[PDB]
RNA sequence: GAAAGACUAAUCGAACCAUCUAGUAGCUGGUUCCCUCCGAAGUUUCCCUCAGGAUAGCUGGCGCUCUCGCAGACCCGAGCCACGCAGUUUUAUCCGGUAAAGCGAAUGAUUAGAGGUCUUGGGGCCGAAACGAUCUCAACCUAUUCUCAAACUUUAAAUGGGUAAGAAGCCCGGCUCGCUGGCGUGGAGCCGGGCGUGGAAUGCGAGUGCCUAGUGGGCCACUUUUGGUAAGCAGAACUGGCGCUGCGGGAUGAACCGAACGCCGGGUUAAGGCGCCCGAUGCCGACGCUCAUCAGACCCCAGAAAAGGUGUUGGUUG
RNA sequence: AGGCCCGCGGCGGGUGUUGACGCGAUGUGAUUUCUGCCCAGUGCUCUGAAUGUCAAAGUGAAGAAAUUCAAUGAAGCGCGGGUAAACGGCGGGAGUAACUAUGACUCUCUUAAGGUAGCCAAAUGCCUCGUCAUCUAAUUAGUGACGCGCAUGAAGGAUGAAC
RNA sequence: GUGCCAGGUGGGGAGUUUGACUGGGGCGGUACACCUGUCAAACGGUAACGCAGGUGUCCUAAGGCGAGCUCAGGGAGGACAGAAACCUCCCGUGGAGCAGAAGGGCAAAAGCUCGCUUGAUCUUGAUUUUCAGUACGAAUACAGACCGUGAAAGCGGGGCCUCACGAUCCUUCUGACCUUUUGGGUUUUAAGCAGGAGGUGUCAGAAAAGUUACCACAGGGAUAACUGGCUUGUGGCGGCCAAGCGUUCAUAGCGACGUCGCUUUUUGAUCCUUCGAUGUCGGCUCUUCCUAUCAUUGUGAAGCAGAAUUCACCAAGCGUUGGAUU
RNA sequence: GUCUACGGCCAUACCACCCUGAACGCGCCCGAUCUCGUCUGAUCUCGGAAGCUAAGCAGGGUCGGGCCUGGUUAGUACUUGGAUGGGAGACCGCCUGGGAAUACCGGGUGCUGUAGGCUU
RNA sequence: GCCCGGAUAGCUCAGCUGUAGAGCAUCAGACUUUUAAUCUGAGGGUCCAGGGUUCAAGUCCCUGUUCGGGCGCCA
């Protein structure tokens, strides 16, 4: 008839058998969820980075 | 119709006071906590004797009532009706419950067993700790043996183990008997009723100059 | 609840805020030539009895009131449906409440 | 049998401290949060908008997005046997800067200064901080005073 | 069927025969050689679900991508010593409202006196006469006082939870922007350049993919803990165990204590023991306590209380 | 030209080689004596009266047609009577007589009608091993009697020889 | 009358169904979808038919903005007027109010009163909560329109926050001078695309009444009825204190208020064993055991003069009967 | 040494009463034509400058209350980990680390940013 | 969801588009030895709500609130 309802017994052991790994912190996070206005201006800046290349290389030289 | 006190001796549950959640609590057996000449001044009864539990347990209100009656009768017999003042220092604030079962030859008669087993308020008990005072008697200094005997007799109405201790405090105050006299002399203490008011050396000087006047 | 018979709200055809007449939406009559009705009639014809479930376990006591808005622009009679929360008593353009008045004795 | 309400059990978590109710002080709004800096999520209850969930109260994350009134925070949350980096939008009332990060950047700057100075002046200096070492040998003078003899006191029942 | 659901070929609350038919079964029973290696779950969510499934978790198999180098033909190193990781500490830095404590601090509960002076308090004895008076008890106020709280709290631990402890860093310049804007402003991105004392301890080689079985009845112990008089009862938290596990000890015993296991020889231990059963005190062991006409004799654990004793032994106060 | 019934089907078949002193369908159960009240409910049945609703078909109208609408209006159901030897049902609360005790009597609330004649701790009464009498030395048994009877009762009640 | 269709009647007959949880099932209840406080052991999570409660609504304002005020209560005053009608001053950290349960939050607020309004509108994504990191619901931060309000900064896409709700299929409505409607064209019709609504409360969503003692099958000791086992509330039998009873006298004999135990000859509680079966009440017969001793043997005590009786000790050797009713 | 305007932290700043205040300032104050609101020029708005520091305000005071910070309470309460420790239990002791809170007794009573004045 | 039909002094019933009436409520008076039961009179209609038709509304037509029937039922 009746039976056990809930437990977390042995659950921690199951969790730690393969380790509780943190998320893989990797360079260049995704731009998901960033403000769209800021993102579109960022895209415009990236697009127009091409101009001023001669000035950039002159300064570098 | 009361269960034996062995069924509620121990402090097994969390405190369960009579509140807006626990309703329908019957009144406690003990309603009077102070007996004897309660109006006696502080210097009238210099000797104080306490009865102190050695166990962490629950004392029932009926047990407190019985011990109070026994101690009162012995104190009235020995020291007279105006020669002592007793104070019970335990109040039955913890409600003990009962899961009432039918005492008939039938379990089919909607007994339900342990289903919905939360009980109805049976009574009230007082929780006492190790080193906590249960009763206090203040009287003349020459009635020390009578106080000890009254508390010894009252011990038999309680489940656990209790000790009788003649306190160093003056009466029911919190100040030592040896320092009490000179503190009153230098007006660090002002008597009122059965207690003393401690007068610290801070505050307005008007309160200082109403004294010494 | 009470809602006024007119409101100034966005009109998708005009593209701006316009006055709208507000009515209560009622479910229209069944077509009898809708595809599901035709399929149901074909299924029910013949022997076999009832071939689709009949609900008969009603639990809700209210419905979500649907407001039919109609733009008052003569050239734009566009209509829209707004649903409001469930209510038991709904009225259109009832007597607006006052604050400092006497309740009937 | 527990409810799944968003604010169940937050009775003291989101309550204000004693005698600190009322107007929110404005320096909290005046703080500047850039992308990439480390913030602690607290969650005061005077402001009900943009509140973090109770599982992020007391956690610490990194700001990835800044809006007019809130920030986007990447904060680690442990769920069963895995940790996942949740992204939450939290109004700036419920966050504050992380002094751990502040002290670490201060230490980095000071270490770089020491490196430059020590390369200028030749002598090598220690930068890696060490754990507490064992105590070195030392002399304890009595100053012509005999140390006090201590004995345990006799027992007596007080109260 | 003069009625019993009776009888209808030992078959009747729907005969017998063959066939559909090897009907269906979340239920019961069984399921066939050896060795080696790895090795669980009785938990989450959803389901007319609760003796079952799906789902995540735990398992195995197959790999793949990388890291330390592979050293001297005997031999012989000739500040700096791997990518990265962690059921751990340290150093910083936050988070919390339990234990405790408090109620002469709020909210509730609550004991007793004391001091004051107004009132639809009772009243008060000679006050009606302006209680000429002032005696008591109330209520009220004030300062104290006894006792409390899982659904109270000023204060507030221990244990605990998050983050950080660098090369994806730091510092110089320069460029782009339609975002922002007093401003050569702010912010973000991008491009060059220089910095290695590799910026706590300790340990360890890491990352990543596919397929996937069994399980989804659990139970026990220390501690925390809810209901119940209690239960070898019912229900939770943490860790460990049994299940899946043999071995030494507890006489005996799923769980206790020790310790985990290939087949052996020698040495030594653990827990536990050493009169005899039964290995080991067959020590010239030490100091005391105790006589029981129901003595006592070792975790769990397998039987006892209040109360007594001029039995005896210590000790305290007088 | 029927009632009741069989029948896959036939103007098929049984009752029926029959005809109301007959067939068919029920209940109760010899004789004796009785068989009370209730047609609100559910059934059954009679009447269609203007009559409400009411399918297909048919009629009219709109449309280019599919289609839509309208008018009309069979049984049945509603509306109206009858019927309990049809199924069934058949009440409470207060006060009141010159000792007390009962309550002939009086008030109200209510029903469709409030259980009548009878009978009873009965094979039907919980309380109950009811109370009284008788039978015994002693009887939770038996009989007789009583009756606010949990929950007796009239096509079945109560009796009555013979078996 | 027959043939065909239409409506009614139709347990005479047919097929099927008649939830789940559950200290066994049923009856009861909803712990079945949600929300608050606690449990809960100071991150989060955490169960019982655990405790205290609440929900299937309500609101053109109780939504939005702005402005101006301060609330509950109390003290002192004023014609009728009194304990409460209105007016005035003072104190007032909120002891009020904010729709509701509770918790949190809030004072030139989020409360009260006015003024103007409809951001409770049209859209795309991201995110949080439950979580499998699926959905629904709810929520947060943005971005693009069109607006409201205010001098403006700003604020507003419902309600101060934590609840107030619903898939596929089908239906209905709204929108695109949109797509398709089958050889082509026009027009009805129909289908589609996007967004609302009609509901599944067993709330991730079958369409559902009983009875079986005439019963059947697969199983279950996962689960009751009888023994046994744990417990001992209740039953039974004892002990401690001694206020009292006992003509006086606590304790010859009793023992209130309290309190400590024992027993498993009561009844419960539980569900560990047994459902491929342990024959289930009583009586008869027969043996043995226990002692908490009714009698008998030996004793102690009395409110034991004798007689009778009562209390207690050693003590289970021996005995403890014949009958009416059931 | 102070003030004014705008503030940050938000009582060491609050509350009660008392004393002092030079110069600027801030105020109280005077009036209602205009602007604007009222039952009321009381508030709000507006136009002023006769008088006053009485009040606000600032500074100081009080064996002041509160608040802040210490000591005590107290290595107490409580607590991580350990034992084939004690005890019939209830509970308690020890080892290993951590460690509170009242009452009671002290000290203190705003600091400061920007801009602009006054103070011989 | 569809087709009908009723709402009127306290009650019941009628009812114009050009006068809300009748019998019973209730009450004051007139009698009769008390009574009767018969009049004189007072007191009442929200003519169920709204809109439109309206010189003329309870009245005519629609939209709303209940009450009765008979239909029909794929989320
Ligand atoms: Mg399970
Ligand atoms: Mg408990
Ligand atoms: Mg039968
Ligand atoms: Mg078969
Ligand atoms: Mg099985
Ligand atoms: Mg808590
Ligand atoms: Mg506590
Ligand atoms: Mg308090
Ligand atoms: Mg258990
Ligand atoms: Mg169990
Ligand atoms: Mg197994
Ligand atoms: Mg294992
Ligand atoms: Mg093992
Ligand atoms: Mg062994
Ligand atoms: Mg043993
Ligand atoms: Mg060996
Ligand atoms: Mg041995
Ligand atoms: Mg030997
Ligand atoms: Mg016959
Ligand atoms: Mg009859
Ligand atoms: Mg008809
Ligand atoms: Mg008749
Ligand atoms: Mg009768
Ligand atoms: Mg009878
Ligand atoms: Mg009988
Ligand atoms: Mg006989
Ligand atoms: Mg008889
Ligand atoms: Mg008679
Ligand atoms: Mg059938
Ligand atoms: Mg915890
Ligand atoms: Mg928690
Ligand atoms: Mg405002
Ligand atoms: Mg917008
Ligand atoms: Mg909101
Ligand atoms: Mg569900
Ligand atoms: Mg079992
Ligand atoms: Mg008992
Ligand atoms: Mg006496
Ligand atoms: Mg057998
Ligand atoms: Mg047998
Ligand atoms: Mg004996
Ligand atoms: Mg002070
Ligand atoms: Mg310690
Ligand atoms: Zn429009």
């Amino acid at each position: 008839a009746k039976s056990k309802n809930h437990t977390t017994h042995n659950q921690s052991r199951k969790w730690h058998r393969n380790g509780i790994k943190k998320p893989r912190s990797q360079r260049y996070e995704s731009l998901k969820g960033v403000d769209p206005k800021f993102l579109r201006n960022m895209r415009f800046a990236k697009k127009h980075n091409k101009k001023g290349l001669k000035k950039m290389q002159a300064n570098n030289a | 119709g009361r269960r034996p006190a062995r069924c509620y001796r121990y402090c097994k549950n969390k405190p369960y006071p009579k509140s807006r959640f626990c309703r329908g609590v019957p009144d406690a057996k003990i309603r009077i906590f102070d007996l004897g000449r309660k109006k006696a001044k502080v210097d009238e009864f210099p000797l104080g004797g306490h009865m102190v539990s050695d166990e962490y347990e629950q004392l029932s209100s009926e047990a407190l009532e019985a011990a109070r009656i026994c101690a009162n009768k012995y104190m009235v017999k020995s020291c007279g009706r105006d020669g002592f003042h007793m104070r019970v220092r335990l109040h039955p604030f913890h409600v003990i419950r009962i899961n009432k079962m039918l005492s008939c030859a039938g379990a089919d008669r909607l007994q339900t067993g342990m289903r919905g087993a939360f009980g109805k308020p049976q009574g009230t008990v007082a929780r006492v700790h190790i080193g906590q005072v249960i009763m206090s008697i203040r009287t003349k200094l020459q009635n020390e043996e009578h106080v000890i005997e009254a508390l010894r007799r009252a011990k038999f109405k309680f489940p656990g183990r209790q000790k009788i201790h003649i306190s160093k405090k003056w009466g029911f105050t919190k100040f030592n008997a040896d320092e009490f006299e000179d503190m009153v002399a230098k007006k660090c203490l002002i008597p009122d009723g059965c207690g003393v008011k401690y007068v610290p050396s801070h505050g307005p000087l008007d309160k200082w100059r109403v004294l010494h006047s | 609840v009470n809602v006024p018979k007119t409101r100034r709200t966005f009109c998708k055809k005009c593209g701006k805020h316009q006055p709208h007449k507000v009515t209560q939406y009622k479910k229209g009559k069944d077509s009898l030539y809708a595809q599901g009705k035709r399929r149901y009639d074909r299924k029910q014809s013949g022997y076999g009895g009832q071939t689709k479930p009949i609900f008969r376990k009603k639990a809700k006591t209210t419905k979500k009131i649907v407001l039919r808005l109609e733009c008052v622009e003569p050239n734009c009679r566009s209509k829209r449906m707004l649903a409001i929360k469930r209510c038991k008593h709904f009225e259109l353009g009832g007597d607006k409440k006052r604050k400092g008045q006497v309740i009937q004795f | 049998t527990n409810t799944k309400g968003k604010r169940r059990g937050t009775r003291y978590m989101f309550s204000r401290p004693f005698r600190k109710h009322g107007v929110v002080p404005l320096a909290t709004y005046m703080r500047i949060y850039k992308k990439g800096d480390i913030v602690d999520i607290k969650g005061m209850g005077t402001v009900q908008k943009g509140m973090p969930h109770k599982c992020y109260h007391g956690k610490t994350g990194r700001v990835y997005n800044v809006t007019q009134h809130a920030v986007g925070i990447v904060v680690n949350k442990q769920v069963k046997g895995k940790i996942l980096a949740k992204r939450i939008n939290v109004r700036i009332e419920h966050i504050k800067h992380s002094k751990s990060r502040d002290s670490f950047l201060k230490r980095v700057k000071e270490n770089d200064q020491k490196k430059k100075e020590a390369k200028e002046k030749g002598t090598w200096v220690q930068l890696k901080r060490q754990p507490a070492p064992p105590r070195e040998a030392h002399f304890v003078r009595t100053n012509g005073k005999e140390p006090e003899l201590l004995e345990p006191i006799p027992y007596e029942f007080m109260a």
